[PDB]
RNA sequence: CAGAGUGUAGCUUAACACAAAGCACCCAACUUACACUUAGGAGAUUUCAACUUAACUUGACCGCUCUGACCA
């Protein structure tokens, strides 16, 4: 044993739901690549079908021309409405919902009471003898508000570690502090139920991690949390 | 009967335990660059440089010329860096380089060359022609 | 991100022109693809055969 | 009438020359050397030199390689060096940089081929 | 006995790789009727494409720098945790360095362009595969 | 010469890994994975090829041995959508599925999570990433079937 | 907050000056891809003084890592 409590933490991440928006330079490179592709591309079947129509006009059996078919195709596309890339949650800044910030990657932050203080931390559970450290992280998922979340733990090695020391009153030879080892996981399916959505959980990006986390704690969480 | 090597044998640092993990040359040029470097180094075994390389006094050649001029490297580096940024800023300079139409003024190059590297290149030429060997022993 | 290896063009020496098409999947999610004809959107349909026999008995009237 | 170092048939490059042009291309610079078979460097032109560098947009492109050839050719004539051998690799010879550098040398009066030795 | 002798000799025929359609050029492309007119490009356009590709070289380099730095940050963070775990609990550390058995197969799907529409009824149809069949014959 | 100190100055075969002029199976240690297959399946051939090239170049940067990079037979599917007010399915579009495989060996146990994170985050839209441990069944999937051989069975 | 060491872009006991160098990197074409090769792209002395000089020696200045304290 030791005066260090071994705790296991879960870095549950929601991978981007939608592709990121191309940047200005990427927007230009994308157009240039498309232009180059057309120049080096052979005539398509539709393109040739249109050339025949042009020849017909010069002289003066498919009733529908190549351009006519395109007009019908465009109409159908305009009728169909695409799923909003920016959800209603983004408008309300509802950070308790997995819908907002689809392009970015979100992390799970839970508010727990430590020393009669409200501190935002990653879901953690104390280690129990006879169980691997990653086993503790998996237990953290179950020991939460009612949820059907399913996670894919990647590897057994701890991604990071944060060490803190209890205050003088709590601090003793038996219990000086705790060692928190983080474990990455991906949220395949599921979300916190409405009954468990009352509060104390906030899905936030890496940029917004600092707002909820402490200075020293944030410094270690950021290292393994992927900016990309 | 075997005799211990009289020094570090070639290709001995190479760790043979993880041969697959080592980085290979992959190119003739990279091997040649390393090969020429190794040839220049001195070796305990007999080499072509020994028999054919000129035998000259190890002591450095006495310098009997004028002292080198005093140059402030910090100011010199500052001006040169600013000069290149000015040159590269011009769009016409970039276009000429990209289209391979740019050239250098040979007369201006030689004027600067005389002030800068020319004295040291003339010394190298005089050394190659044996002027120092024959004029100042 | 997705843009790390997204921007590309056909690298074949001889290829026919391909037009960007939005492929609408059964769930409604859409992904940009390259198609032979200048369509604007393509919808992937739900396949009836996959449906189980118990459901089809009651979904025969529902299909109507 | 001076003897060239014949031999070395199984290795590259040949030593059968009195002077040779050697071009060293680095990641950032271009350097061309004229050296005797004994390893001494007679004349040299490099983009590291300020005299050349200030007139170049880039010191690693074809224009830099062509400029080095033009500058080296002038220094060669001033040193009385009119003939030398150039021993490139197959890819170096095909490259446009070496083609332009060789053209500058030939247009500058350097032949890039040495006369044969007179044995008799 | 005769059957056994034949079976031993069957394996002499080595396996043959299945051709890949993507690499094989379609024959229809050979026709010169299906040829772009190959319009030439203006001088000003070549400048815009050249300067754009120069900017692309540096933008991609900065992109690679972030990816390289991200892997460096993750590797150092993971190593430090492994060092701390060994000191705190050597038995726990030994388990952490083992290879995950149930990790694979690891399947992931690229992020779509738009999120799925909750109430979307795709017009039913049928998927028919035209993939050919290539059988090796002695 | 044997007696001289310089004996063996020109030995080189030890430096080069010996190569012998149907294929042995490879597995991993308790701290390393075996041969793995990275399956990049995407409707857009360019995106599948693009990410296959990216994954290959990423492995080189991380000093991860890439055993082989190849492609699988293209899968073609016909999308027959019901004609309006008609009982007969009519062809609407043809969709091809293109797969590219990158084979890696020697992936470390600890580093696996780092590698998967990088190649999972950079996945393009519409590209499916499936990583599977190599097996003889996969290698036989790229070789044609022998009906005659099965008939004799 | 304090102490300690430490400082060229990613590495370098590169940098005498004639010069901030070599390699590692990034794009394009070639290659199924990789690799090779070709043709391109990006760039550093933390800052200010100190006796000529000073990437180098001195001090401050700034960054960096390490240790201790504060630290649920
Ligand atoms: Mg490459």
């Amino acid at each position: 044993g030791s005066p260090w409590r071994l705790l296991g933490a879960l870095c549950l991440q929601r991978p981007p739901v939608v592709s990121k928006p191309l940047t200005p330079l990427q927007e230009e490179m994308a157009s240039l690549l498309q232009q180059i592709e057309i120049e080096r591309s052979l005539y398509s079947d539709h393109e040739l079908r249109a050339l025949d129509e042009n020849q017909r006009l010069a002289k003066k059996q498919d009733i529908l021309l190549a351009q006519d078919l395109e007009d019908m195709w465009e109409q159908k596309f305009l009728q169909f409405k695409l799923g909003a890339r920016i959800t209603e949650a983004d408008e309300k800044n509802d950070r308790t919902s997995l819908n907002r910030k689809l392009d970015r990657n979100l992390v799970l932050l839970v508010r727990e009471k430590f020393g009669d203080q409200d501190v935002w931390i990653l879901p953690q559970a104390e280690w129990q003898p006879g169980e691997t450290l990653r086993g503790t992280a998996e237990r953290t998922l179950a020991t939460l508000s009612e949820n059907n979340m399913e996670a894919k733990f990647l590897g057994n090695a701890p991604c990071g570690h944060y060490t803190f020391k209890f205050p003088q009153a709590m601090r003793t030879e038996s219990n000086l502090g705790a060692k928190v080892f983080f474990f990455k996981a991906l949220l395949l399916t599921g979300d916190f139920s409405q009954a468990g959505n009352k509060g104390h959980h906030v899905w936030v990006t890496k940029d917004e991690l600092g707002d909820y986390l402490k200075p020293k704690y944030l410094a270690q969480v950021r290292r393994f949390v992927s900016d990309l | 009967r075997r005799t211990p090597p009289l020094g570090p044998m070639p290709n001995s640092d190479i760790d043979l335990s993880n041969l697959e993990r080592l980085e290979k040359y992959r190119s003739f040029d990279r091997y040649r660059r390393r090969a020429e470097q190794e040839a220049q180094a001195p070796h305990w075994w007999r080499t072509y440089r020994e028999y054919f390389g000129e035998k000259t006094d190890p002591k450095e050649k006495i310098d009997i010329g004028l002292p080198p001029p005093k140059v402030s490297r910090t100011q010199q580096l500052l001006e040169r860096k600013q000069a290149i940024q000015e040159l590269r800023a011009n769009v016409e300079e970039e276009r000429a380089a990209r289209l391979r139409t740019a050239s250098v003024p040979l007369d201006a190059v030689r004027a600067e060359w005389e002030r800068t590297c020319g004295p040291y290149h003339k010394q190298r030429l005089a050394e190659y022609y044996g002027l120092y060997r024959d004029l100042f022993h | 991100d997705s843009s790390r290896a997204s921007l590309t063009r056909v690298h074949r020496q001889a290829y026919a022109r391909l037009y960007p098409v939005l492929l609408v999947k059964q769930d409604g999610s859409t992904i940009h693809i390259r198609y032979r004809e200048p369509r604007r959107m393509l919808a992937m349909p739900i396949d009836l055969d996959t449906l189980s026999p118990e459901e089809r008995r009651a979904r025969l009237r529902k299909r109507e | 009438v001076a003897r060239k170092e014949r031999g070395w048939r199984t290795v590259f490059p040949s030593r059968e020359f009195w002077h040779r042009l050697r071009v060293i291309r680095t990641q950032h610079h271009v350097e061309a050397l004229v050296e005797h078979q004994n390893g001494k460097v007679v004349v040299s032109a490099s983009t590291r030199e300020w005299a050349i560098k200030k007139h170049l947009y880039s010191t690693r492109n074809v224009v830099a390689c062509e400029s080095i050839g033009r500058v080296l050719a002038q220094r060669c004539l001033e040193a009385g060096i009119n003939f030398m051998v150039y021993q490139p690799t197959p890819w170096e010879a095909a490259s446009d940089s070496m083609k332009r550098l060789q053209s500058a040398m030939t247009e500058g009066g350097v032949v890039l081929r040495e006369p044969q030795r007179i044995y008799e | 006995e005769r059957l056994k002798r034949k079976i031993r000799k069957l394996e002499k025929a080595t396996q043959e790789l299945i051709p890949i359609e993507d690499f094989i050029t379609p024959l229809k492309f050979l026709d010169k009727a299906r040829e772009r007119p190959q319009v030439e490009l203006t001088f000003e356009e070549t400048e815009r494409r050249a300067l754009l590709l120069k900017k692309w070289s540096l933008y991609k380099q900065q992109e690679r720098k972030m990816e390289r730095d991200t892997i460096r940050a993750m590797l150092e963070a993971q190593q430090e945790a492994l060092e701390e775990l060994q000191l705190e609990s050597p038995k726990l550390h030994a388990e952490a360095i083992k290879r995950d058995p149930n990790l694979f197969p690891f399947e992931k799907e690229g992020p779509h362009y738009t999120p799925p529409i909750p109430n979307y009824q795709p017009p039913e149809g049928r998927y028919n595969d035209i993939t050919k069949v290539y059988t090796q014959v002695e | 010469y044997k007696t001289k100190p310089t004996h063996g100055i020109g030995k080189y075969k030890h430096l080069i890994k010996a190569e012998e002029p149907v294929r042995a199976i490879n597995l991993g240690t308790d701290y390393e994975y075996g041969v793995l297959n990275i399956h990049l399946t995407a409707y857009d051939m360019t995106l599948a090829e693009s990410y296959a090239q990216y994954v290959h170049n990423l492995c080189n940067s991380l000093s991860i041995k890439v055993e082989e990079s190849y492609a699988m037979p293209t899968k073609t599917i016909e999308v027959l959508q019901l004609q309006d007010q008609g009982s007969k399915m009519l062809l609407d579009s043809v969709l091809t599925t293109h797969e590219r495989v990158v084979q890696i060996s020697g992936l470390s146990a600890t580093f696996a999570e780092i590698f998967l994170e990088i190649i999972q985050s950079s996945l393009p839209e519409g590209v499916r990433l499936s990583v599977k441990e190599h097996t003889e069944e996969d290698f036989k999937g790229r070789f044609k079937a022998r009906p005659e051989l099965e008939e004799l069975l």
